[PDB]
């Protein structure tokens, strides 16, 4: 159970980008996946998730600044529209955990992956 | 919107004491609450989840409690390696539901 | 007493019988409402392994059935066909106005055999079956319905797509009972209780595409490895 | 009020009713199926409506068991209105004060 | 008012209705059959009574439809009280004022 | 909502939900009254040709019934019983407590062969089938009926010979329907929609008086004529 | 008041009720069978209560058979509903004086 | 209209439509209440021959039911099982949601034929049936009953042995009926109008103690003398 | 639809009642017709619906049934009354035609 | 349980539809299977619960009915199709495993 993160860069504002998240051990059908950045020396921050139903949910500060969709069968990737100097940050990448119980729940964010670098 | 505050901005104590933290929540969310330590240049990494049940491979030393509105995390005989900031997560709603449920965070010296 | 809910700035409270409120208001009978509202809600396990572990039979009870105005989208339902070994039914046919639950997303239809004690099956957490705007107590034969319960509101004053999923079972209603997922009518795969209905529906895919369908006379289980999770064994 | 003691809550309640309010709809010969009488919503935002309603709905279901266990109907279509006449007799149900604590009634 | 808009009014209601109010008549064994218990009248004499009833009727037919359409009733019997509880709750359903227009708490 | 009806000063006005009328008093629920009103008597054509284009068949709705407490005296009820070509049967048999119109001056019977497409029998402009105290949205196989219409009122405070006339009908529901007036098991009238009954209980007295009935095993059908209107020819 | 006009009465009235008001009890699946959910009863003091139910019973029959005749109901359970709106009906039903004798108000 | 009792003082009053009193409290549907109360508490014959003659049979009339919620222990209750002489039943079977009056002392269970006219069996006094809170106008077959009356009230603001007796009744439904108790299948006594229950127990014991149970295949039938009540003749 | 008749040259000494049963594939609604036919002659309708019987008939035949199980039942049988018999289905003319005949059943005085 | 069959040796004539019936002693919620045996050969599955097709067997051979009364229908019979035939009843093997067989009934073409 361990998933890791691809493609930070430095980009100019306007120009778009995309990372790139994979797994191991598990499947993307038995679980959701969270995107989680943080700006250097400051707290965590929920982007967004993407349900193993193929929806995905994002938050209200970033309705549409971001998209999150599942490319091939084990990789999902975070695009980013339009960015700008204050989206400089350590982006990570989890899936939610549920011992027992329904879907839809979780418990924790258990493996957390080495995170990317995105400068602008 | 449940609103998690970290109460201790900052903690320092001397090698081999017990440090507690407290978490408190706006609502009653029962027994749902997750412990994150982040060392520097890494991720985060699990501790508790459901605010009483130890991880895997974690040690013993790390013990969490409290239910309703108000958590608390004792970590005992203090060592050089546990020094890093502590985050306390709720997880009381579904996974579709996406908000600000991370804490502030507690250095610990 | 029945409790009920009023609406008051956004909040909720159980109306106070021996205190009479003056605030409250009720200026007509469209305020009044019920509402049912699903069990899978506060987190309770959905899958068929689990699920019907929560119903029991029972003999000696008479059935009661009372309506709902308003539901809520269910993403599981069931629906159920039970025969005792001698080949007879065990669940009573429906009767008539009852119908099945009107927006489901994935509907797991379970066909198998059972003992089946008493005459009626009855929910062992005391919740009712809610089928459409006809909540009741016991399970009707061939007909979708899902766990909930029923709420009194006194309101404030003021696409659809299925998928069904077939399941085998074997000795239902028992603690010992034997559930098989159905690929075709010859090829069955050995059903876990942590297979959501997505990777259900991604194992038929994959079987398909990869020629694992018997092609003899009789019958062939799958079993999937615990560890890799992709490789189908036997 | 009212806590939610259940162990997870779900905040959205993305509901469906009968309820609806053309030409020649209303008409049952050009009305539309069995299947099509319903509508749909989604109340997403809620302070804390929808966690204390699913309590709510979990705290009745004793009392509405024992009702219908002590009845007699084979199907029971009229608890609203019982509770609309006891709503109206608890209101007003006999002699009733102007000025007492019991009455609804407000002098100016 | 209502204004009768159908191509003809029939001015005379040739009714027949069940209620009728003697020794051993009300017993069922020695009761009338199932076909003499109903009764007779003509409403004659009229002052548009009739041709407005026919329009009523016509005009009720749409939310009658609707409502029964609405419902999972599979035979209705309870329309009337339903009335009559939403008449005694518009007239009294909470806070009286004694001299607002929303009562009928005449002073003297 | 429901309109309602109140009678005040022999003149009657629609009740005004919004507002708040002090003259209307409502001393008891004896006050309240449901009345059925035939369409009879809005000048509508009542023969069987013209009468039976009113009706269609559908499936998936299902049926609803209501209360009525007063009704009026039917000049013209009906009667139905219909086939499939195969030999079963269209309408639906009569529940327990439906009973036929109390109050029918002629009741046009008539029974024959259709298509017969849906399941049930509603009527195309959206008015109710009247029988004994109960308006339905269907028709029931063999139960007398008449069409009309249901309205509430708040009431202010304060012999009997039937006939039967019988026909028969080919295609019924279609737009080509034949019908024709039984005279006898073996002697039959071309029927047109512009004879009223009394006009075919006196051709039927002229039909025997005449010695117009077929004397052979086969069938014998009539055809008056438009003109003179007295000479059947054939 | 009522008088007892049958030829014997029985001062004693043992009866039994269906109403009750523990753990897991209320549960269908857990719960008691058809036959143990009645209790018990007996008002063996009286000052004429007795002997004058077992009157109002008769009495009530002729009404109540006469009712029943009108209906169309296969089962009746709407009696009760009918008189607490009857009652309320009666009360209030508009226009309400203050020192009227229609009134309950009694003014303070 | 249905009189209702009102209870104040420990005193019993009929309620007063025109005349509107005050004193009078009513806070909840709670107060409402409807009693059953048998026959037998006001001194009327209850052995089986004079029962059975307050029974008639009649066609025409469509049964009607109307529920209660608070009964009175019954110390005799009746089972009928009547066949008309080809074999055809009489008395229709119980509908659902129909049940045995709960608490009944001796049941008296009555099996035999007669002419069965009309369609179902009324009481010629007018009372009810009152089975389990449902009291009916007609006689359902096999379901235990208890004849009595409905009374409806407005409360002020605030082991079990049963016995089973069997019968055998020829010509029932007539005048001319002949009763037998039937103390084994093939030994039976004959029944008089003066027999309580115990006396008929008393019977049975004496005639199993006694050895005067039929040995051979036919039929024995057994006559008590009058005078000394003890010694059984034939 | 195939119809199964007795299949049986029955023979019944005079003034005895014989029984011929004609069995269906499916229920067919009561649409039956008995037809007998004497060596040579052109057949002959008796019943008609089942259970109407045919103008010049004697009462003598019977005809009953329902469902998939039809019966004719010729009492007090006599010398010309020996044909072969058969049962017909039949549609309605307004919108088919189809019928189907029976076997066929001997009977000897 | 008392499984009844036709009990005949049947003939029909190539081209003919032949049934076979086999009645039971009390009601069997429709748990029958037919097989075709040939002399010496072991018997072969040919319907099972009264209705379905059992694989790799022409369309040609119907079962239909109910309750306690079941039809095999053969339709234009052919030369190879000349064996014993036998109904049988059975149960789920989650419970009993009981069975019993027909008497057998023979087809000549
Ligand atoms: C309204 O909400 C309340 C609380 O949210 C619900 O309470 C639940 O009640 C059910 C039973 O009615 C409980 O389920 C039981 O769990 C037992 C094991 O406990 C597990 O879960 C608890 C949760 O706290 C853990 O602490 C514990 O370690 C376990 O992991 C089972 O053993 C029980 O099964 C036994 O009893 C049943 C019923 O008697 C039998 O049929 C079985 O065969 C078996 O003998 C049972 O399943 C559940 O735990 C309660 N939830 C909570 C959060 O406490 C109400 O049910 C709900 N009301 C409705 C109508 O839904
Ligand atoms: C309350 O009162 C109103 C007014 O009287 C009634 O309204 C009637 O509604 C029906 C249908 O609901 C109307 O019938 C329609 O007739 C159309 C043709 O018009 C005929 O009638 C006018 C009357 O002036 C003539 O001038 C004209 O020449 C015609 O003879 C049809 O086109 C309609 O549909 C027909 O055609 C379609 C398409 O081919 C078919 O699919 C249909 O099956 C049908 O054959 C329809 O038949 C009627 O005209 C209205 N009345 C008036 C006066 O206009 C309400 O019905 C009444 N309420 C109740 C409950 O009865
Ligand atoms: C409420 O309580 C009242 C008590 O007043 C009951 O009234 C009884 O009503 C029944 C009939 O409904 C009466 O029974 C009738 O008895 C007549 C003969 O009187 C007998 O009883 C008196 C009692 O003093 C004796 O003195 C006398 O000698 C008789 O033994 C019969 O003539 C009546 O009809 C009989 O004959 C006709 C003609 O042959 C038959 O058609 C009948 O079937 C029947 O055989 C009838 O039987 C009874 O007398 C009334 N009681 C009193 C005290 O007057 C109400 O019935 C009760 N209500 C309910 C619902 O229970
Ligand atoms: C499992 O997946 C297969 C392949 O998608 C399904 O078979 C096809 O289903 C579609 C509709 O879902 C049909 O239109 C095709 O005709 C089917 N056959 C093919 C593509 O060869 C199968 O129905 C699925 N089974 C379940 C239980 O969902
Ligand atoms: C048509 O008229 C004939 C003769 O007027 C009716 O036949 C008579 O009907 C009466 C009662 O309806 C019987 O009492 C007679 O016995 C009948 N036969 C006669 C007088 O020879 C016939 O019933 C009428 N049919 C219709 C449909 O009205
Ligand atoms: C009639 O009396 C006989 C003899 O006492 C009863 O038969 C006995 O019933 C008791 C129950 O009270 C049993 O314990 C005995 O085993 C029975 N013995 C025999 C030999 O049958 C019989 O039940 C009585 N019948 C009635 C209707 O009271
Ligand atoms: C099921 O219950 C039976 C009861 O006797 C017991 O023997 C068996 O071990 C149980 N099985 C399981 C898996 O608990
Ligand atoms: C009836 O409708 C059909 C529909 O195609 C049409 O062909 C036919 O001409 C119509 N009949 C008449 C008499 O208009
Ligand atoms: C019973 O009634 C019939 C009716 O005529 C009569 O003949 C007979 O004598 C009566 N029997 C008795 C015992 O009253």
């Amino acid at each position: 159970q361990s998933v890791e993160e691809s493609g930070g860069r430095l980009v100019t504002p306007g120009t778009p980008l995309t990372l790139t998240c994979i797994v191991s051990g598990f499947s993307l059908s038995n679980y959701y996946m969270s995107w989680v950045r943080q700006v250097p020396g400051k707290g965590l921050e929920w982007i967004g998730v993407i349900g193993w139903s193929g929806t995905s949910s994002y938050a209200s500060w970033a309705k549409g600044r971001f998209t999150i969709s599942k490319t091939a069968s084990t990789t999902v990737d975070l695009k980013i529209t339009s960015p700008t100097t204050e989206d400089t940050a350590t982006y990570f990448c989890a899936r939610v955990l549920y011992i027992g119980g329904g879907f839809n729940y979780y418990d924790a964010f258990d493996p957390w992956g080495p995170g990317t670098l995105v400068t602008v | 919107d449940v609103v998690m505050t970290q109460t201790p901005a900052s903690v320092s104590e001397p090698v081999g004491g017990t440090v507690t933290i407290k978490c408190q929540a706006s609502q009653s969310i029962g027994s749902n609450l997750a412990w994150y330590q982040q060392k520097p240049g890494q991720p985060p990494k699990l501790l508790i989840y459901a605010a009483s049940t130890l991880a895997s491979g974690v040690p013993s030393r790390f013990k969490g409690s409290g239910s309703g509105t108000e958590f608390t995390l004792t970590i005992s005989d203090l060592e050089c390696a546990d020094a890093a900031t502590y985050y306390c997560q709720c997880t009381y709603y579904d996974s579709s539901y996406v908000y600000n449920n991370f804490g502030g965070g507690t250095e610990v010296v | 007493s029945i409790p009920l809910g009023v609406i008051h700035n956004s909040t909720l409270q159980v109306s106070d019988v021996d205190k009479l409120v003056c605030r409250d208001k009720l200026s007509s009978t469209n305020q009044l409402r019920s509402v049912g509202l699903n069990l899978e809600g506060n987190g309770v396990a959905t899958d068929v392994p689990s699920a019907t572990k929560r119903w029991g039979f029972r003999s000696g009870v008479p059935p009661k059935v009372v309506n709902y105005e308003a539901g809520e989208w269910a993403e599981n339902c069931y629906n159920l066909e039970i025969k005792k070994p001698d080949g007879s039914e065990c669940l009573p046919a429906a009767p008539d106005g009852i119908r099945g639950f009107p927006r489901c997303r994935y509907v797991h239809k379970v066909s198998g055999t059972g003992p089946c004690a008493g005459d009626f099956a009855f929910h062992k957490e005391g919740a009712f079956f809610l089928y459409d705007r006809l909540a009741s107590t016991v399970i009707y034969r061939g007909t979708t319905f899902a766990e909930g319960v029923v709420a009194f509101l006194i309101l404030p004053q003021a696409g659809y797509y299925s998928t069904t999923i077939r399941y085998q079972a074997t000795g239902f209603g028992t603690n010992e009972t034997e559930y098989l997922f159905e690929v075709d009518n010859l090829t069955y795969v050995q059903l876990e209780s942590r297979f959501t209905p997505q990777f259900l529906l991604q194992l038929n895919e994959t079987i398909y595409t990869s020629g694992k369908r018997s092609n003899t006379t009789g019958k062939l289980i799958w079993k999937v490895n615990p560890e890799i999770d992709t490789t189908i064994g036997e | 009020a009212i806590v939610n003691a259940q162990p997870k809550c779900n905040p959205n309640l993305h509901y469906w009713t009968t309820q609806d309010e053309i030409g020649l709809a209303w008409i049952p010969y050009f009305g539309p199926a069995a299947e099509g009488i319903y509508t749909e919503g989604l109340m997403h935002n809620q302070d804390g409506l929808i966690c204390g309603l699913r309590q709510l709905a979990n705290e009745t279901t004793q009392a509405l068991q024992l009702f219908l266990r002590a009845t007699t109907e084979l199907r029971t279509f009229s608890i609203l209105n019982r509770k609309a006449i006891d709503f109206l007799l608890q209101r007003w149900g006999g002699t009733c004060h102007i000025l007492g604590p019991d009455c609804c009634i407000e002098p100016h």
